[PDB]
DNA sequence: ACAGCATGCGCGCCCAGGGCTGATCGTGCAAAAGTCGTGCCAGCCGTC
DNA sequence: GACGGCTGGCACGACTTTTGCACTCGACTAAAGGGGCGCGCATGCTGT
């Protein structure tokens, strides 16, 4: 952890029980900023229908949501990934759709 | 994700658009004939017959099925395809380089013959250099409109059932996965491991196979042999495809593939030919001929050109 | 959390078990006591079925919502028919009387 | 106009349970439509307007209830 | 479609089925799957059910619906009702009627048994081979016989023609329909007054009552046996929730086509004339394959399928998990809430919640969609969303007008009573947490550690007035199970109000004027002190005393800076004389509490707000901190210790010499160390003085110190002495999980290091300590749920019943000093009857009011020593209470009103109490270790005493002694009120005679635990008795004898020179003297002696009523009990007399002790004492009124020990709770000796005095029991059981014909409405009236 | 003539033991259904 | 513009395969049917 100076004496109700107040300037000396990691996994199947495929067109998906996409369809290292994006895709087959 | 979906979502979306009473009615049925694909409305004479007169003219039904057209997945229903086109070009942007009048030219006719390919066309619609390439583009990236439902986040995989493996230069089971139990499937691991070692893959397709060999391997009723392979499918290192290595036939001769070989290289066959459209089963049949595969020429062009086959189409 | 309204299930159209997935949480029968301590009604009534084990009434109420009616629209909505279904497979009736 | 105590409100016939069912069907012709308010209106929505309203006595049940018999006989 | 007032069920006919829906399938043909179109007939396809789809079919006509009532061809046209599916279900008719499984008999299993006949006889004429004759006559032989194939043979046989004999029900269904049920229940009445036989009794009672709820149920028991079948719509069945569900492969689906095809199989063998066995064999398997159909069970195991179900098919799915559950109970999702963390801050007044606008916007969300196509703003609902997630700024525009005056609910995982989940006014704050009103720690009962909260969101309309009326926080300023005002300033308000009102001495200014008194702008500029001088100070001054008007005044006044300063708070005329002292935490509440009295509610929710204002704000600018500086170490406190020591260097020489053993130098060093660690504890306490001060000399205690650990400890805000105690002086001694405390404690502090022994030591305590809490706790609020689950019940119903018998009120208090007055007891409720002065004929009230301060000084100012008042139990109302004896309303004022839910606040109130009590009952005798020397018994106070059941005997001394079994002592207050009220040990040896009175001093009592009176009363030598063998081997001067393994009692000797009264048995006793030795009154002849109240468990045990292990018996009217009188040579103790008829009589099997050994004929309401009294002996002969004060007073004596307040309501509203279920003494109308309603035994009452009979119905004997029984007595069979089996339920209920009636709690909920209670109530009664208007 | 104790008998409860279902498992076969081959008929084209 | 040849589509027949009955066939579960043990109690011989 990190030691800091603190001061003892009830201040406006700020303190209550058994709360805590910290100053804006904690907030801008980094101190104590956390980071996280996490992982996402995709799997690849041979179904009845035959081996899935990965990418390289996708339907029903506009351009603007393929361009982070590098060939292959995955991520470039380092993009910026918010929400519901999309990282590695993946298409399953059906058949008799051609007549 | 056990969702509601098709016209419990869509007749969900009708339902807060408000409709007094007719809106509502006609509405309703509109939204049964919709289809996975979306874009069929079939016949419009069914609908308005289906009302049973009592006027609710075509012109009132017109705006109502123009206004089921304009829900959430762009184009919806509408008719011949190229109605839900005008829709999705109407919504998209409206402020475009000079994409929106060229898009009505071509989605209004002649979009027919633009399909395959350009060529005297290119001279017909007036444009140039990368306009005309851009527009395509454009066309390309439009759009099936629909399906944007299904929301089918898991697969069903095949599991395997029994395996097998290569030893110096020969096949042979195994039945690798994972009393009366182990004896039970060892029965199985077992005639399936005999049945993998008189069947080989081996090199381009597969060995004819005659349930009455396996059959009379064990001496073990033909029924029950074919009986489990049929629901279950055993995964060997390639492929997934159980009862297609059971079920055969004599050939009808002495030189010779079975109909696995005869359909499966019929199509590879028909795969590379007519350098130009010869689309000639007679041609086929005498080249199957060839091979002393005794082909009368009439089950070769019938059962050749099915299984999404273009012949005899193709001509 | 703060959920509003997720997709549903299948099975009794109840809102998904827990949050990222988007959870509806819990309520149990000690707040129905609480409630019934206030001498409570119309909101016990939405909070046990139309908000909660209703289906159409989230269409109905949804749209009392949305054109600003805000009525509850009074009845005894799903599982009291259900049981008059349930009972009546048995051999013993069931009437309505006032 | 905010509430802060109903007390007062409840003090004109005393249940505090009928204030809410009162002053409900009070406030659906307002929320509803095809009413008018007796009282000059802060902006505030009608939830507590029911609640001045009671508190002004102007509007009870008995009120209502005559009302009523001037719509049906309108009518 | 209509609102459910009650039904009754009734067993439904064959043309009742034929009446609801209709439906014909001959083949068992579903759905073709290579079409997907409707087929004809066939089942759990759209053959039936009306239309597949909307409303249409595919017929060729009648697709329209323009009619109904009918089938077309593949389609069923009549719908009839509604829907689409669910709707009319169809049925199938079999040829021969039969199945159920589970009809006749439950397991059991009234049928069978009401015909009057085995039950395996029937199970075996249903099944196998055996049938039953009918027909019979003409021969000795009688239907109700049964025969065999061979009996059948040698029957056709020899008996001829006229022979019918069937396999299947038909026979049952013609001998059931010959019975004639008036003639039958007649000759069973006959039968029943001459057979005396108990086991003959219940079944008579069972087959009477079966037979009359045929007879006005109207259902014919024929009935039973249904012909035609009714199918349930296929879409209600669950499917399977392994991978995917079926329709097809339903377990059910498999049956009912296996019932179809035997169907079509017996159809085609009866009309195919196939032999008897054949068919025969069709109708068992048929009989069978409903077996299947309803149940998996009871004809061995039926279950079918692909993967062998288990089968909870109908008898277990019905409502799902074996019994009505689904609905409502727990796991349900909530639709609408949050949870975040909560935070505190100086703001948001107490109806408020700062919550966090990215929470906001989420809930709120549909009136964002709303507002936004009303303001005018908007194209579509998508567009709009596509402005929610775009988020314009004029969008948190929106939500201001949205959030505005709808307020928001909260609700924390537990909730112990009904605070625990109040609403607020939302405030958009930044953040991701929520922001909470300070002023309430307690009804959440939760500090903030990080603790997470939800967030509950109602629309509807109306639930916004029911938020803003019964709900926010500012309407209830009260406790509902106390009255005393919550919400109580705490933590830093205390101390910001106590270093504000604090006086100083001799500071710079003083001796000035000031006027109103506007100093505070001074304080602001300095040149002054807010604790400094007194000022004189003209303050201007409102009161009440005139009525309706405001009478002012101005005075000069001394008081501090900060006292003045906070007079501007005082709203408008309290007194000034509150805050002209310093204030603790205790004038903090008592300033809330009268300014709530006074002012009533608005002026002291703002007040408390502002108090809270000004109580962080000063306690802001007093900068008070702690330091190593501020812990004094006392100089005295190295002397104790080596005081201490020195003395137990001497204590442990004595176990060098062997005079001493362990446990009196046990005893030794605890009280050596405990003094030690008083007099440190003083030595603390004038070291903390004179530490910190205001510049001054000389003077005394020099401004008594203002550090912080003085200001925390006696301001009483956070801290206290107690663990001051721990940090300065000594550390006391240690709890050790044995039960022996260390001789060597801990002798130092935290002001300097523990050595390795003191802190390895000191961590067994905290280590025994920590596992309490869960495991007290699941218990604590498992009790909770057992008593709601007894008290749901009760409801309000009328306004004022009116009444004259009630309880009557007397002060009582535990044993020492005073504890509760009669005020707290009379104050509120209802006075029944008057109460007069200490004069004649002067009347406090004239009939009855709801006392209130004024009449309750009134009360206190005068003098009566018992008050009438009204209550449950007593003014016993028809359906719930009166609601008048309930008033005072608590948590409220006024006479309360209609509609409220009684016994939801007395369970929780009861139940809220966490934890346990600190000791366990009296057996751990923690205050007094066995007897050190003496009970100790004398009075203090001034004011004569009066011995209470005392029975003089006479001794040679002047004082007398007393042989009664119990003895109490009263002492005067004013009046004659209860002072010191302690109970006498029993047979205490007195040393004041008796007659004789004395007020203080002079100790009356001097009582030892080796003795107990039996003395002879005149002199001369004791009486002459056999000494002989096997007696003398009694367990506690040779012993003589004892009654025990038969001190047998004899005539006593008058004189000395001849052998010539009444000695009561203790149980055990050792003769002390010799027979012929000379002894004296006064003297001792033989003197030797021979549950318990409190904790939780033993609370489970008060209100279950368990039975005790030495029960105490009790005595009824006449008898002659003296010394063993009419005692047979067996069993002592045995009373024969007569005594004016009423042969009264008790067995006691000469093991126990005496009763009393004089009173001769005594009376029902003495009390013979003998042990623990049993709640069943009391209702039986004291009363219901000796079981309410019994109940109440123990209870209330479990309590008191934490200091925890319940008023005796809740509890009297239990007790009522369980004085249903009462049996009658008499013959009825038409019952016998059975359990009956209390309610219907006063209406049947009021119709035998209503019009004419002289006497229909009888006297009844009050039942108790509890808890349990009580529970499972409920006679609505909705809410009967949701625990039980499902099944015996709709059995009885299906055969009586009982009526729901709907009043209760569980009912309206389970089977689900509104309920009838609070404002719903006024809803169910709103209705009626206009039902009653046309 | 009444009371005690010994004996005999009836019934409740726990333990042990057998027996249908369950676990499969088999599949023979006559026939019914699915599929492939095969001949026939109608539609399309070219040149006489 | 009429006709015969080519070819594709379709209905029918034959081949092969696989499903309801029909009689099996030997190594478990735990729930229910039977029996023994023990206990309660009623009857009666007897000693007081």
């Amino acid at each position: 952890g990190q030691n800091m100076r603190v001061a003892f004496m009830p201040w406006n109700g700020y303190n209550f029980e058994d709360s805590i107040l910290v100053s804006e300037r904690v907030v801008q000396e980094d101190r104590f900023t956390t980071i996280h990691i996490q992982e996402l996994a995709c799997v690849s199947r041979d179904t009845k229908l035959g081996p899935e495929e990965i990418t390289a067109d996708i339907p029903n998906v506009g351009e603007a949501a393929l361009s982070k996409l590098d060939e292959s369809g995955i991520v470039y290292i380092g993009a910026e990934v918010t929400g519901g994006d999309i990282l590695v895709g993946k298409v399953t087959p059906k058949g008799e759709t051609q007549l | 994700e056990t969702t509601q979906t098709l016209q419990d979502y869509l007749m969900w979306q009708v339902e807060l658009t408000p409709f007094t009473d007719t809106d509502r009615a006609i509405a309703t049925s509109i939204v049964d004939a919709v289809d996975d694909t979306g874009y069929l409305t079939i016949q419009i004479e069914d609908i308005v017959d289906s009302i049973g007169d009592d006027e609710i003219g075509l012109e009132e039904v017109e705006a109502v099925l123009k206004r089921i057209q304009r829900f959430d997945p762009v184009g919806v229903a509408a008719k011949d395809l190229r109605d839900c086109l005008l829709i999705q070009l109407s919504q998209f942007a409206k402020e475009t380089p000079w994409l929106e009048e060229a898009r009505l030219i071509i989605s209004d006719h002649l979009d027919l013959l633009a399909n395959h390919d350009f060529r005297t066309l290119m001279r017909v619609t007036r444009l140039k250099e990368e306009v005309l390439k851009e527009a395509v583009n454009l066309i390309q990236s439009l759009d099936x409109x629909x399906x944007x439902x299904x929301x089918x986040x898991x697969x069903x995989x095949x599991x395997x059932x029994x395996x097998x493996x290569x030893x110096x230069x020969x096949x042979x089971x195994x039945x690798x996965x994972x009393s009366a139990n182990d004896t039970l499937l060892r029965v199985s691991r077992c005639i399936v491991e005999q049945q993998q070692a008189f069947f080989e893959q081996g090199e381009e397709y597969m060995k004819p196979m005659v349930l009455a060999d396996i059959a009379q391997a064990v001496e073990m009723h033909e029924s029950t042999i074919s009986r489990v392979t049929t629901q279950k499918y055993l995964h060997s290192p390639r492929g997934i495809x159980x009862x297609x290595x059971x079920x055969x036939x004599x050939x009808x001769x002495x030189x010779x593939a079975s109909s696995t070989a005869i359909r499966a290289l019929v199509k590879k066959l028909i795969a590379a030919e007519n350098p130009a459209k010869p689309l000639s089963d007679s041609k086929l049949t005498s080249m199957l001929s060839e091979q002393g595969i005794m082909v009368a020429r009439r089950t070769v062009a019938k059962y050749r050109e099915s299984l999404s086959i273009p012949p005899s189409n193709q001509r | 959390h703060a959920r509003s309204t997720g997709s549903y299930s299948l099975v009794t159209q109840q809102p998904l078990g827990g949050k990222a997935q988007f959870g509806g949480q819990r309520f149990g029968e000690m707040e129905v006591w609480a409630l019934e301590a206030y001498g409570a009604a119309y909101t016990l009534q939405e909070m046990l079925t139309v908000k909660s084990d209703d289906v159409n009434g989230r269409t109905k109420m949804y749209k009392n919502i949305v054109d600003g009616n805000h009525q509850m629209e009074p009845g005894m909505p799903e599982s009291f028919n259900v049981l008059l279904k349930e009972i009546r497979s048995l051999g013993i009736n069931i009437e309505l009387e006032d | 106009m905010a509430r802060v105590t109903v007390q007062d409100a409840v003090e004109k016939i005393g249940n505090r349970f009928d204030l809410v069912l009162v002053a409900a069907r009070r406030a659906r012709q307002m929320q509803v439509g095809g009413k008018d308010p007796l009282v000059p209106e802060e902006n505030d929505k009608t939830t507590v307007i029911a609640l001045r309203e009671i508190e002004e006595g102007l509007i009870n049940n008995q009120i209502l209830d005559v009302r009523e018999r001037q719509e049906q006989q309108e009518q | 479609t209509e609102e459910f007032d009650a039904i009754k069920i009734a067993l439904a006919s064959p043309d009742m089925i034929r009446s609801w829906s209709f439906g014909e399938v001959k083949k068992p043909e579903t759905i073709n799957y290579r079409t997907f179109k409707p087929e004809r007939d066939g089942l759990f396809c759209a053959r039936i059910f009306g239309p597949v789809k909307d409303y249409e079919c595919l017929c060729g006509k009648y697709k329209r619906l323009k009619h109904r009532g009918v089938i077309c061809e593949k389609c069923g046209v009549e719908v009839t009702q509604t829907k689409v599916r669910r709707e009319r279900m169809g049925h199938i008719e079999l040829a021969s009627p039969t199945a159920h499984i589970w009809f006749l008999k439950s397991l059991p299993s009234r049928i069978g048994l009401l015909l009057d006949m085995p039950l395996r006889d029937i199970e075996r004429v249903l099944y196998f081979e055996s049938y039953v004759v009918i027909e019979g006559g003409m021969t000795n032989l009688e239907r109700q016989q049964i025969l065999t194939e061979e009996q059948y043979l040698d029957a056709l046989e020899e008996f001829g023609d006229e022979f019918d004999a069937k396999m299947g029900a038909e026979a049952i269904q013609a001998l059931l329909k010959s019975m004639d049920l008036e003639q039958e229940c007649e000759q069973l009445r006959e039968e029943l007054n001459e057979t005396n036989s108990e086991t003959k009794r219940k079944k008579l009672t069972k087959r009477i009552k079966l037979l009359e709820a045929f007879v006005q149920s109207g259902n014919k028991p024929e009935w039973m046996i249904l012909t035609v079948l009714p199918v349930l719509p296929p879409d209600l069945r669950p499917l399977v929730p392994l991978d995917g569900g079926r329709f097809a492969t339903s377990d059910l689906n498999d049956l009912y086509r296996r019932v179809i095809n035997r169907n079509n199989r017996l159809k085609r063998l009866l009309d195919l004339a196939a032999p008897d066995i054949i068919v025969r064999n069709e109708k068992r398997m048929l009989q069978e394959a409903v077996d299947a159909l309803l149940d998996n069970g009871r004809r061995g195991r039926a279950i079918t399928g692909s993967n062998k179900r288990p089968l909870k098919s109908l008898a277990d799915m019905i409502k799902g998990k074996q019994g009505r559950f689904r609905q409502n109970l727990l796991g349900k999702r909530v639709d609408y809430s949050g949870r975040s963390v909560i935070t505190v801050g100086p703001y948001l007044r107490l109806h408020q919640c700062g919550l966090p606008k990215k929470m906001a916007l989420e809930l709120f969300k549909p009136f964002i969609y709303g507002k936004l196509e009303l303001r005018g703003l908007a194209t579509t609902i998508k567009a709009a969303k596509k402005m929610v997630e775009r988020e314009e700024a004029v969008v948190w525009d929106i939500l201001d007008e949205v959030i505005r005056e709808h307020p928001v609910l909260l609700n924390r995982a537990p909730t112990l009573h009904r605070l625990g989940i109040q609403a607020f006014e939302p405030v958009l704050i930044e953040g991701k947490a929520i922001q909470l009103h300070p002023l309430v720690c307690a009804a959440y009962n939760a500090d903030f550690d990080g603790d997470q909260m939800a967030v509950h969101v109602p629309l509807t309309l109306e639930a916004q007035l029911e938020a803003r009326a019964l709900m926010m926080s500012t309407n209830n300023i009260l406790s509902p199970a106390n009255g005393e005002p919550i919400i109580v300033p705490s933590q830093d308000v205390v101390l910001g109000l106590y270093y504000m009102t604090r006086d100083c001495v001799n500071a710079k200014g003083e001796g000035m004027v000031l006027t109103g008194p506007k100093e505070a702008e001074r304080l602001y500029r300095s040149g002054l002190a807010s604790l400094h001088a007194r000022v004189k100070v003209r303050i201007t001054e409102y009161e009440k005393d005139a009525n309706g008007e405001l009478v002012a005044k101005t005075s000069l006044k001394d008081t501090t800076v900060g006292r003045a300063i906070l007079w501007m708070i005082v709203p408008k005329g309290l007194p000034y004389s509150i805050v002209n002292q310093a204030l603790g935490k205790k004038a903090i509440s008592k300033m809330l509490n009268t300014c709530y009295r006074i002012l009533g509610l608005k002026p002291t929710v703002i007040f408390a707000d502002q108090i809270m204002y000004t109580g962080f704000a000063y306690a802001a600018r007093s900068g008070a901190s702690v330091g190593i500086d501020d812990m004094v170490i006392p100089e005295k406190k190295h002397e104790i210790i080596s005081e201490a020591e020195a003395e137990v260097a001497e204590i442990q020489e004595q176990f060098q010499s062997g005079l001493v053993t362990a446990g009196e130098r046990y005893n030794k060093v605890i009280d050596i160390w405990a003094a030690a660690n008083d007099r440190v504890s003083k030595a603390m306490m004038d070291n903390l003085q004179t530490e910190t001060v205001i510049n001054r000399d000389g003077q005394e205690e020099k401004q008594v110190s203002f550090n912080s650990i003085y200001m925390m400890a006696d301001s009483g805000a956070r801290g206290s002495a107690a663990q001051i105690r721990q940090l300065a002086g000594m550390r006391g001694l240690m709890a050790k999980p044995d039960g022996s405390i260390i001789e060597t404690p801990i002798t130092a502090n935290f002001r300097e290091g523990l050595n390795v022994l003191q802190y390895f030591i000191s961590t067994h305590g905290a280590r025994k300590g920590l596992a309490d809490t869960a495991l007290k706790t699941a218990n604590s609020g498992y009790l909770t749920r057992r008593l709601v689950d007894v008290a749901q019940d009760l409801v309000v119903t009328e306004d004022d019943c009116g009444t004259h018998e009630g309880i009557m009120m007397t002060p009582v208090i535990e044993g020492g000093d005073v504890k509760e007055p009669l005020r707290d007891r009379v104050l509120g409720r209802v006075t029944a009857e008057d109460v007069l002065k200490p004069g004649t004929a002067d009347i406090l009230v004239p009939r009855n009011t709801l006392l209130h301060e004024q009449w309750c000084d009134l009360l206190e100012e005068n003098s009566v020593d018992a008050v009438k008042v009204r209550s449950v139990v007593s003014c016993d109302t028809d359906f719930g209470v009166c609601a008048h004896c309930y008033g005072r309303d608590l948590a409220r004022g006024h006479i309360i009103n209609k509609g409220e839910a009684i016994g939801v606040i007395a369970a929780q109130s009861i139940g809220e109490p966490g934890t346990q009590l600190t000791m366990r009952t009296f057996h751990i005798g923690g205050a007094a270790s066995r007897a050190a020397a003496e009970s100790s018994i004398q009075v203090k106070n001034k004011g004569s005493i009066k011995l209470s059941n005392v029975k003089s005997v006479v001794n040679s001394s002047g004082k007398l002694v007393i042989t009664s079994r119990n003895t109490e002592l009263k002492l005067i207050d004013e009046f004659g009120r209860t002072k010191e009220s302690y109970k006498v040990p029993y047979g205490a040896v007195l040393a004041k005679g008796d007659g004789e009175q004395v007020a203080g001093g002079e100790t009356v009592a001097n009582w030892d635990p080796h003795t107990m009176p039996v003395i002879t009363e005149v002199s001369g030598f004791v009486r002459f008795t056999d000494m002989i063998d096997g007696q003398t081997i009694t367990r506690q001067s040779l012993v003589v004898l004892d009654s025990a393994e038969r001190r047998p009692a004899l005539k006593i000797v008058d004189a000395q020179g001849n052998d010539v009264a009444q000695y009561f048995l203790p149980g055990k006793a050792i003769v002390q003297l010799e027979d012929g030795v000379q002894i004296s009154s006064g003297d001792t002849l033989a003197r030797i002696p021979q549950d318990i109240t409190g904790g939780l468990p033993r609370v489970a045990d008060l209100f279950e009523a368990r039975r005790p292990k030495e029960p105490a018996i009790l005595a009824e009217i006449s008898g002659i009990v003296s010394f063993g009188k009419e005692t047979k040579g067996k069993r002592r103790l045995v009373i024969t007399p007569v005594d004016g008829s009423d042969p009264y009589e008790e067995m006691i099997p000469k093991w126990r002790q005496l009763n009393v050994f004089e009173g001769e004929r005594v009376e029902r309401g003495d009390v013979i004492s003998d042990g623990p009294e049993a709640p069943h002996d009391i209702l039986r002969l004291r009363g219901v009124h000796a079981v309410t004060r019994y109940i109440v007073n123990e209870v209330q004596d479990v309590y008191r020990l934490q200091g925890v307040k319940i008023n005796d309501k809740h509890i009297e509203v239990i007790v009522r709770q369980m004085l249903r279920k009462a049996t009658i003494v008499n013959a009825g109308s038409s019952d016998f000796l059975e359990g009956e309603q209390v309610e219907y035994s006063r209406v049947k009452i009021a119709n035998r005095e209503l019009e004419a009979n002289g006497k229909v119905g009888a006297t009844y004997s009050r039942d108790l029991l509890g808890i349990t029984k009580a529970s499972l007595a409920t006679e609505s069979f909705i809410s009967a059981a949701s625990f039980q089996e499902t099944t015996r339920v709709l059995t009885e209920a299906a055969v009586a014909g009982k009526r729901d009636e709907l009043r209760g709690l569980k009912e309206n909920v389970i089977v689900g409405r509104l309920i009838p209670a609070g404002t719903g109530y006024a809803y169910h009664q709103d209705r009626m009236r206009r039902r009653a208007a046309g």
